[PDB]
């Protein structure tokens, strides 16, 4: 709802979007285990977390 | 004549003269057949002999392993109770190769032990070791720490030379008189 | 039944000094030794009495009496290498007795130890007791951190040592209180977690300046 | 003549004693065969020795470890209980390699239990370590502090110096003469 | 002559015993084999005796634990119960780790036990102890204070030194004289 | 027989004073042996009269009639080295005393120990009894904090510390009590947890804690 | 004639009369058949083989190796108890190996254990040996630790120089006069 | 029944020599010749008095002697291949005794030991105690470091040495120790990992460490 977002760099508007997510990651990283989210992410990301949840 | 301890092992015995003697009191062990060992006093030395009874905790608890907690008959064996069998054998191997060296009479190794690396998703850490040693006396115990340090930093994947804790002292004064009767 | 009967086979480990007071003193070395021989005093095989000396518990039966008829006195320790003839180190920097005061303390420290014949007080020097400490402990190599008061000085060795310069500074310490005791200079080994030994750094607009010695140490991440 | 305790065991009647011939009374250690030992002392000698039974708490309750609380014969095992029945050998081997050092009469260690921790998803907090000992006397007490903490520094996986607690003290005075009959 | 209470066991009896001495009644202890002991007094002292017993309510009920509530012979453990039955094997090992300090003849440990924190997703609340010591007269009650809370501080994950209290008090004074039989 | 046979073997950790008031008096040195002194009068094998006394609680019984019949006497301890002549350790700059009134309080306290022959009075300074509190509480390196006032001076130990400095504080008080006892100076131990292990702060004049990137503590001065 | 060992076997008594000859007592070795064997010594030389063998551990366990933990009848052997077997039959044959050099009497050969390498995502790390030896008297023992830093070498997938630590010495002088009879 | 002969075939590894005080010493060489003999009187085969001394022990007790009748002395050695002739290696540098006050010192010297005829007291140099401990720590080739201070040099030998160097210096130091004593020059051989590991610092009077490409740490000038 903070509409404090804009700014002048392109990267530091897309940080704060992954501020956004840390909140539902912090959820999905807590039950998943450490060994197939590094599998999926050398071949942390969010798309990595899904199956091996 | 008078007995105070009764029904103890072989080994047992051996570590209740062993004390006795250092105190200038003599022992008598009398076997018993199935029944195990006996050690008897003399009346004038009961009083002190009680007390160094009381005193060193005698008679010893048999040593305990890690190993023994986890027997390996049993039908479920978990990654934790196989890592800690595994732990618990590495280091009496390591104490035994220890005894091998140039000077030592006994020594004492712990590896530090890890479980919770295993289960849940946090990642393994670094592996401390600690060791402990008597030396004959006459030795410059001073320059073999780093002995000690580099045989035990190169036998893990991964230590460092501040991860590792060696104690070691010199061994006691030889007791090599007997006690001697207490006459009246 | 002689006493030089009832002791051990080996008879050069102890030895039996006669008293003036009809009772025969043992004195031993250790306290392995004070047990060894307290046990034959204790079984009673014996007719007569006797007691047991050793160098560590007659200094500190003898201060005891020492801090209640003279303090506010300066002494370091009492030898005992022949134990018929004991030497008496004062300070001599640190008190201002005369020599008559001094010889009525001979007379009346002779008369507290009835098996001694002469108790000679020599005065030693109060610059080489914590001089030979420091350069002591400049030769093994260990940090440091002198403190100088009054009457007294203090040797403060902190941070995260490994096993050498522990067991240099324990195998030192434990040589040193024997020759002169722990009266005027005092050891502080004490391990903590900083990877600086003990020294302490403040950074601004110059360099950095060595901070005064204090209690308060920044924990180190390394 | 009289009796005060009946149908102890060995290693309980020597404490007894032990404990009553501080404080000047005489003992005597009766077997029964399979009833036990039996304790009587004399009829001037019963006031006080009721007086020092009812103040010591004997005879002692037998030492009491963690892995005796989950035993290793249930046919189902949580990792509650293997952490448990694990931290309870290590603190007993460590008190075991403790009593090997030059001047230690006894002592006693205690391991901070964090069971919960590693199975959420919470990280686990720091272990804390606490030890005990009995010095023989006559020794410099106050360097030897750093020896303990320098031995069980580096046996466990991230400990610091704050986390540690020696307390140890010297031994009592010895208690060698013969306590003496009562005459009347 | 007249009997005041049978049935009683050993420990019992010399907690009874050891009551009626100091108050200057004199007790009989009579053994009866399978039933148990009995205690009898003299017949002046018999009002007093029934007095001083209803006072302190003889005899004295066995020592309740935590661990006695929920046995390992059950078909199913929960986790409420593994916990409780381990907090209350600590609380028997701490206390029983106290009594081997230089002056302590009695101590007693409590630890706030947790139990709801385990079965949902809440962190737990800091955990307190509280500790009681009876000590030798003679002693300087007033600086043992800081090495129980030494001791006690880091037994534990994370505990403040505002929740761990220690009350300890010195021993009463000893009865050793005889109580003296009545005439009549 | 004689007392000296009833106790122990050894002959040498017992002194046995005879009265003045027809009793004998055994003078221990400690608790043990003083437990181990009157198991055997109490229990009963021997005809005449026998006391135990000690150094505690002997300087204990005559500091309740000192503290009733003598109130405002500033003293700091009896001592017992020898017990047939002891020593009474008064103050110097606190009392108001003549030449007659200290034979007059001697005269008095033969007649409360029965076993002594005389009693000898010494003065100490008020000065030197915390000049070494003060000089053996800086060489062993504590945190303190001194309190004058009148009649009294006390020692305040805070702080976060370690188990090496509460065995130093242990062993230079129990060997300073033996000294001077517990009447003029005072010492106060009392340990705290810190508050800043992990945070940041700023010290001087104007010091404030950052329990937090967006909390500030300011503490009271 | 005062036995204090017995009930020993073949291996165990040619070592106890080997150290006990060394310092300048006799044993006398009995055989009893099914029992094993039995050592005495004289009762003047009694109270110092106590002390000796108070001293140097005696008797002395057999080794142990890594394979006995996960022995081949159990019949389930995970992936983890495999690789255990591989690595204790691999550092049981190089010492094998070892002993056939020129001028070694003995030696041991440890080597990193990595048994959960194949179950997370991460790489295995490096292998770390580690060996003691002991040589000939009469020995140039600074030139022949590079034949064996560099036989341990290509013995592995990829090890280094730094990763191996060699620590060899030489042997003591040799015990070959008799001891000799206690004269009375 | 001679003590000669009561012990072990070869006549060789033992000396008997007669005392002043009617006893008889035996010299042994090491710690397993000297238990070796002390189990021989202790077990008790033999009637008179007799005493089992050796090099290492005899070099201690006259050391704690001369700790109390001559302090603020500086020696070295005492050296018993001949033991009825020893030989009292002196410093020449750094005392101050005369030739008539360095008689008493040997006729003070030979009453503590009985078995020798005179002690001869020679004068050591002092910059070639300390050059040849540098010359043959060079020959080494090991990375040393001097530190010299008043009565008393220190060689720290520190990094990370590898498995030759550790044998090397280990067989240097035990025979130079045997010729010179451990008074005047000590070495402090330290097997320690690199500090700062895996860390980029910037070394020299304004230092600081580089914990992570965002962190900057400053402690002590590194």
């Amino acid at each position: 709802e903070d509409e404090d977002v804009t700014f002048n760099d392109i990267s530091s508007l897309s940080k704060h979007v992954d501020e956004g997510l840390d909140g539902y990651r912090d959820y999905l990283i807590k039950y998943s285990d450490r060994e197939l989210v590094q599998f999926f992410e050398n071949a942390p990301s969010i798309f990595a977390l899904l199956p091996a949840y | 004549d008078k007995d105070l301890l009764k029904g103890l092992d072989q080994e047992q015995a051996n570590e209740v003269i062993a004390v006795l003697q250092m105190h200038n009191i003599e022992a008598n062990k009398i076997d018993s057949g199935k029944l195990g060992y006996s050690i008897t006093v003399a009346e004038p030395d009961f009083t002190a002999a009680v007390y160094w009874i009381k005193t060193y905790q005698l008679p010893p608890r048999p040593r305990v392993e890690i190993a023994q907690m986890f027997p390996a008959d049993s039908l479920v064996s978990s990654p934790r109770a196989e890592k800690a069998r595994l732990y618990s054998a590495i280091e009496q191997r390591l104490e035994q190769s220890l005894q091998t060296m140039e000077g030592v009479l006994s020594a004492r190794v712990h590896i530090s032990y890890d479980i919770d690396a295993g289960e849940n998703g946090r990642p393994p850490k670094p592996v401390h070791l600690s060791a402990l040693a008597v030396y004959e006396r006459g030795s410059p115990l001073a320059h073999q720490i780093s002995d000690i340090k580099r045989f035990l930093k190169n036998s893990f994947a991964d230590v460092d030379y501040d991860n590792i804790s060696v104690v070691l002292s010199e061994r006691s004064d030889a007791q090599l008189q007997a006690p001697g009767t207490p006459v009246k | 039944a002689e006493l030089d009967s009832l002791l051990g086979q080996e008879k050069e480990r102890f030895q039996v000094l006669p008293g003036r007071d009809k009772m025969l003193y043992v004195a031993a070395q250790n306290e392995r030794d004070t047990l060894w021989a307290r046990q034959v005093l204790a079984r009673g095989d014996y007719d007569k009495n006797a007691r047991v000396i050793n160098e560590n518990e007659e200094n500190k039966r003898i201060s005891i009496w020492l801090d209640t008829y003279y303090p506010q006195l300066a002494y370091y320790r009492i030898h005992f290498d022949e134990p018929r003839k004991p030497v008496f180190w004062l300070s001599r920097q640190r008190n201002t007795m005369s020599k008559k005061e001094l010889e009525v303390l001979s007379q009346k420290l002779r008369a507290l130890m009835p098996y001694a014949d002469s108790v000679n007080i020599t005065l030693m020097d109060d610059v080489t007791a914590a001089g030979q400490a420091e350069a002591g402990l400049k030769q093994q190599a260990l940090p440091y951190s002198r403190r100088n008061h009054k009457g007294g000085v203090t040797f403060v060795i902190q941070g995260a040592l490994d096993d050498v310069e522990i067991l240099r500074a324990r195998q030192f310490v434990d040589s040193y209180y024997r020759t002169w005791g722990g009266r005027y200079v005092q050891f502080a080994i004490e391990l903590k977690d900083d990877w600086l030994k003990g020294r302490s750094f403040q950074y601004g607009a110059e360099g950095y300046i060595k901070m005064s010695p204090g209690h308060w140490y920044f924990p180190s991440p390394l």
